[PDB]
């Protein structure tokens, strides 16, 4: 289950780093300040990578049309996002970021 | 939302009315009779400014809106409904269940991740006495009933009619409608003299403001309407003076009719009885865009069986709908189209001079504003806007 | 009110001008002539963005608002005049006196409050020269006079003219009218050859800048306008030429036309003599809407007696009509309707690159901006707005 | 300067490129053919929202604002060409030359102190292939090279062709144009049966997004593109499915058409081969104003002679323009209408939802946003603002 | 002649109160600071009654379109008003309001 | 001729502009900047303004017709819709008296 992504310290706060995965679509894990949060990397909006937008606060904008999500609940924060983010928990340990295997 | 919000802070007693141009949401319209839609041949129209489709599958009607998610086209400019339970858009072949929405299928890409997480927005469809309304609005719909005058859904009510499109805002329809002195108008109407009806030219009010109307603000399922009252404690005025000489007088005929009138929202009139004693009038004002509406007109007459059907259906097509929906109400039509221009600006909301007998149309505008289930704005048509 | 501020900002010179998009409130404006109204038969027309009623009643001339008090329909769409005195809207039955305005009746509620208490807007009518004048505006009238160009209502001046609506706002008329350099469009008009008329291409102007106008605002029953003085210095253009090479020639016939040329508030030229040295011309730029204005045409000639009128009368309808007021003037027409674009946006009223003889069109901008009695509004349409302080 | 700041904030990937509904400044267009245009006969076009007199003087062409500086008439509305090198103002005779736009002359008043001190707006112009190309733009031109695809301008590339008015903003053309998915709407075209043609029904895609296309920006002659690559690692299309049945199929004609499809700025599409093996498709969209643009088709074809020419511009008339030109493409133009109102308040470039063959688009609004010359404001069309 | 309206007591500085009379049209009783003015209930407008209205200092607001009046003079203060109201002459007497039954 | 004699530099204040006739030729307008006096043509390049009836702001005088705008010191155009430089004219004082080129600068 749990996917073992990187060094908490790969990412500096407020950054967003794409984990492809084989054979499934491509998370986005978000480092807000020393916390660390997981989503589906597409915009449940269209095509567009998460991982390649702006995060404000707890919530991820989308790079394409300014939609927005909660990255700690996936819910739409901002249209034209309507469809809510599937979220992977996730768990620092020793230093190491874990995403779950499946989302909640 | 709709209106300069300088107009909507003058008009305190109806500010969400005024706003109303595009119409109320989270209501239930007819928009056309059962007999246009047959089976697998999709229809289009325009309700609440929102362009749909509707089709009829097994006998069962479906609404879906006419705008494909990808690119914003009408999927009607081409319709390409490849299984009974789809539709395809022409453009790249999105497909659509009829049934929930769902984007079930893409014809130019079948590995697109966006098949099965995404839903184009259906709208409940119910037929009625040959009638099809469409629940415009979100979540689960409330019974027809609250959004119908009482009787029209009566076991015995036998529903005839005829719609149209009428260019004025649908609220100039239904207060020419429900208007006590509109009746002037309809003076000279040839139903008038060949029907023999008892016509006033207008009312002399008597006893209070407060006794002039009847609001409804609940019942069994949960209508909310207007009464007009005026012809309780009102003196019926059948000799027009100027400077104490006649120059009119109105029709001294032996049917009495309009005994009682309502109006319900969400924009629906009720004439008991009209056109004729054993008769009933329910008439619709449905808000098709800003400039817009259906006249969507009904008549009603209890009926037993299939020979008084039948018999009801000859009497409708060979004088009610004629004499009556033609030959009467035709003089509405003009009359809420003289109103288009004084109201265009959102000016005539401030600048109008009431008068008595329209205490039945501010208490319907009050009615309307406190008990309306959401306001139609340009951006439930074009899709909902917020920032976080 | 009309304009984008940062505009009016740019054109000190004449905001007042560039603002009046509507027209001037308070003036008189001919609309129709005589004639075209009867006795008891109400008509239409639109006057600075305003619906009118004009009816005749025991031969005199009354206007009220065509805009019912009620719920704002026309009382045009189905007129009830159900007494010699009162007009009765169509809807609820709302009567008015066509005198005062004043709500006398309600024939749908004979018992209502509003009767006695509310009145319709009129306004002050007046016939001249059989033509009809309409005061758009409040309080008592001025005199006619103040608003009419000198002459035209003088005892022998026999006036016959022409009306039609034209899609340009009225100010792009007014300046083509004044316009000195203008009189290049009419060089092929049929008139310069068929009525052997002297008419120069244009005009080298001389002396200085006061010298090309006189401004009136002298004038004993308070008219308030400019002459067009290009040609008492100036040197009249009767070849024109490129790269030095003659391409052009004016026109040498023997009748001399338009020695003076003069713009009055509200919008009315004069040009004297026209279309013949015997005649006059006298015509109104007349605000409908920002998009539209009546063309009202006149000319005039003395006559001393009926034997001259009619004479007067039958070359008017068999040559001055169809040669001076189509044949010559046509060619304004489209004139006009050629600014429209540039303008249409309020950026012609920046960028317009003038030249010498725009000099006596500034010199109207600056006479009209100071002198009018008013700008129409929007607001004055759709009725008066004020918040208390 | 074109669309609202709140919509241009948020499409943060190509705000440029939705600012641009006039189009691009400072390119190449083609606006009309050679043929069209005759000595002394002055032509009227608008391009990116200006109005444009064209005149052919000693075979050579000439472009000037159709603009009079003086009170901002049109010259067209009454063309006055009195001297072979000049154009005369109908209004007050102010005289240009068609050469430097030099207000050379004032036939009202030679004394004029304007004269010799004004200059009306000039474009170059340059004809190419028996096509009108106008630089609207300022300054010394780039090479025509610069805003063409490759090979249109090669020494043996015959080009014909056709143009027309179409109402939709030119950047639904170039997208329709270059959308790789919109193949569907051309599966029932008479090209297809009437040449044999091969053509899937749309792509499955594979490989990653980098793959989809090729963005040049490296060519030496400066133009700038996109090639779409989805049929590289993507699987095409021949079976359109809905739950997994067969309802529609492609077409499995022996020729290979479209190859190569890139889009160029400032618009405009490069097909090859199209629509035969041994032929390639060169399409303009170009911005006439917000809503319409020039569909300026041309087919190429290598031709090594005079007889070559002439047997090609035969089979062009009777076959390639009626079959290809018309029966393929008019599909491209309704298609280009349909998505007018989804877009025409701006709305749409917010709430479209795209899917993987889009990934084209994208690169080529990322492109037009980062390599554009500039960008058409109302400003260059009613004359430009600045305080000091 | 006179209408006994209420204890002065009753109304707190910047109230209304409607007085219904039996056989004829309602008044308003305005409270400014200490001062009492009466006028028409009904708005010269249409057919709002006032004392549903809004007051600023001595200007009523009608609730119907915002047009206003003076309550001191009766003369419109706001558009679209155009028409005075009737002022009704208002004596306070050992701390009891006191209405004029005609109007001055 | 060569120098056209206008007034004492004593005779200007600072920011304000001097109309200058002259016999055959077009008018020139001179300016004071602070202690500094520059010269330019006095009809504006836009249309028939008379620039010495506009408003001086510092070195930038601005047409009283459509407020376009010029720098006094290089005449090149600081406000649309002005496109076209002004002739400047060169000044000069000696004995205090303020002279300005008859010739534009080329
Ligand atoms: O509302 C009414 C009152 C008296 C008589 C007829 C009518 C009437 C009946 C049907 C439709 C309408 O619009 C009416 O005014
Ligand atoms: O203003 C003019 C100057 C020279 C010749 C004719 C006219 C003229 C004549 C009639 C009506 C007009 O508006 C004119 O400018
Ligand atoms: O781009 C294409 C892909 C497959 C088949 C045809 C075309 C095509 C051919 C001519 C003009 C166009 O705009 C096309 O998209
Ligand atoms: S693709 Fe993310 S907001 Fe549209
Ligand atoms: S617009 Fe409908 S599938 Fe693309
Ligand atoms: S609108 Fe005229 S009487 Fe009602
Ligand atoms: S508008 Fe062209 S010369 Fe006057
Ligand atoms: S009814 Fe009072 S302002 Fe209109
Ligand atoms: S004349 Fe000076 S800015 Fe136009
Ligand atoms: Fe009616
Ligand atoms: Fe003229
Ligand atoms: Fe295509």
């Amino acid at each position: 289950i749990w996917l073992k992504v990187c060094a908490a310290s790969d990412m500096q706060p407020g950054t967003i780093r794409r984990v492809n995965r084989v054979g499934a679509a491509p998370l986005a894990v978000y480092r807000v300040g020393d916390q660390f949060y997981a989503t589906e990397d597409t915009c449940t909006h269209g095509i567009a990578s998460l991982s390649e937008g702006t995060l404000d606060g707890d919530v991820i904008e989308c790079p394409f049309h300014g939609g927005a999500f909660n990255v700690c609940t996936g819910m739409p924060a901002s249209s034209p996002c309507t469809v809510p983010l599937g979220v992977f928990e996730v768990e620092v340990k020793e230093g190491e970021v874990y995403v779950a295997g499946e989302k909640k | 939302a709709n209106v300069d919000e300088a107009i909507l802070k003058r008009v305190k007693g109806w500010a969400p009315y005024v706003d109303a141009k595009l119409g109320f949401r989270n209501h239930w319209y007819p928009v056309m009779f059962s007999k246009e839609i047959n089976e697998g041949e999709p229809k289009t129209l325009k309700l609440l400014g929102e362009n749909l489709l509707v089709n009829r599958i097994d006998g069962k009607l479906y609404c879906l809106k006419d705008r494909c998610l990808h690119r914003g086209v009408q999927l009607s400019v081409k319709v390409e409904c490849k299984t009974k339970s789809t539709i395809t858009c022409w453009y790249h072949a999105w497909t659509y269940r009829w049934e929930d929405g769902v984007l079930c299928d893409i014809l130019t890409n079948p590995t697109s991740a966006q098949i099965g997480r995404q839903k184009l927005k259906t709208y409940p469809v119910q037929e009625a006495k040959g009638c099809v309304f469409i629940y415009l609005g979100d979540g689960d719909p409330p019974p027809l009933a609250r959004d119908t005058p009482p009787n029209f859904l009566d076991d015995d009510m036998e529903i005839l009619g005829k719609n149209q499109i009428i260019k004025s805002n649908w609220r100039l329809a239904v207060e020419n409608g429900f208007d006590p002195s509109h009746i002037y108008i309809h003076k000279d109407s040839i139903l008038v003299k060949d029907n023999d009806l008892a016509l006033p030219l207008g009312f002399a009010p008597g006893g209070d403001r407060k006794q002039q109307t009847r609001v409804v603000d609940d019942d069994v399922v949960g209508r909310k309407g207007v009464y007009d009252l005026i012809g309780e404690h009102g003196v019926p005025v059948f000799e027009g003076t100027i400077g104490g000489e006649v120059v009119r007088e109105g029709a001294y005929g032996e049917k009495i009719v309009a005994n009682d009138i309502s109006i319900w929202l969400p924009g629906v009139l009720k004439v008991n009885p009209f056109p004729n004693p054993d008769m009933m009038q329910f008439e619709w004002y449905v808000p098709i865009d800003e400039n817009t509406h259906y006249y969507f007109q009904t008549l009603g007459k209890p009926c037993a069986n299939d020979e008084e059907r039948k018999k009801y259906e000859q009497e409708f097509e060979s004088k009610w709908k004629p004499m009556a929906l033609e030959g009467f109400n035709n003089d509405d039509i003009w009359a809420r189209e003289a109103m288009v221009d004084f109201y265009a600006d959102d000016k005539g909301w401030v600048n109008e001079i009431l008068f008595e007998s329209d205490e039945a149309i501010v208490a319907w505008r009050k009615l309307a504003s406190e008990h309306n289930q959401g306001i139609q704005t340009q951006a439930h048509v074009s899709g909902l806007e917020h920032h976080h």
